[PDB]
């Protein structure tokens, strides 16, 4: 069983080509990725304030 | 007796499938939006340095008028 990657074709219908002509010339994707990393800004940080919470272990 | 780990019971399902929420905004209209923004603000442009012309002539004819 295969599942290959990137065989799709750019439609030349209008409405495709001036989504990706948006995607050039307007940003838009940049602008996701910085939606995806403000939204792990406002998390809470899984840090341990070590010496005085030492790390989790085994037996 | 025994004790070793088994799945209880069988567990349930496991999520693997990938997903894009292709937000989006139809984006012609994006340009629509851009477009609007662009003369919206050329017109506010237009009004203000229109009325500012007014005013730099009256300063004009203030300095014309105390000039002698």
């Amino acid at each position: 069983t295969y599942k290959y990657v990137n065989l799709r074709e750019p439609s030349m219908d209008m409405k495709s080509v001036t989504d990706r002509a948006a995607q050039t010339l307007l940003w838009t994707e940049l602008i996701r990725g910085l939606g995806m990393t403000l939204s792990y800004l406002f998390r809470e940080p899984a840090t341990i304030n070590y010496p005085f919470e030492k790390g989790p272990l085994s037996p | 007796v025994k004790q070793d780990m088994p799945p209880v019971g069988g567990y349930g399902p496991i999520d693997y499938k990938r997903n894009l929420p292709r937000r989006g905004l139809s984006g012609y209209s994006m340009f629509a939006v851009g477009i609007g923004a662009l003369l919206f603000g050329y017109w506010s442009m237009m009004r203000w340095n229109r009325e500012r012309r007014r005013l730099q002539i009256e300063d004009f004819e203030a300095r014309i008028a105390l000039m002698p």
